[PDB]
């Protein structure tokens, strides 16, 4: 298909190109650190005015 | 400014020749290249990458 001729000669030809495809896919974020103090805000006893 | 080398002045009188006594053999070397690295190149691949 390569070469319009269903009469290939004798030789060694280069095809069309390869490529292994990937399978699985990760996605690594740094670690979660520094969290926000909405933890200690909505717990209290006189909150305000 | 560059010189083209020496300025040498043989004789050229009406009877005379210049005959060699001694002989010297020389090994010159010239550098002559063959052949290129053979490469080929992704046309799917070098214009879309991923």
């Amino acid at each position: 298909c390569t070469l319009k001729s269903f009469t290939v000669e004798k030789g060694i030809y280069q095809t069309s190109n390869f490529r292994v495809q990937p399978t699985e896919s990760i996605v690594r974020f740094p670690n979660i650190t520094n969290l926000c103090p909405f933890d200690e805000v909505f717990n209290a006893t006189r909150f305000a005015s | 400014t560059m010189s083209l080398g020496a300025e040498n002045s043989v004789a050229y009188s009406n009877n005379s020749i210049a005959i060699p006594t001694n002989f010297t053999i020389s090994v010159t070397t010239e550098i002559l290249p063959v052949s290129m690295t053979k490469t080929s190149v992704d046309c799917t691949m070098y214009i879309c990458g991923d």
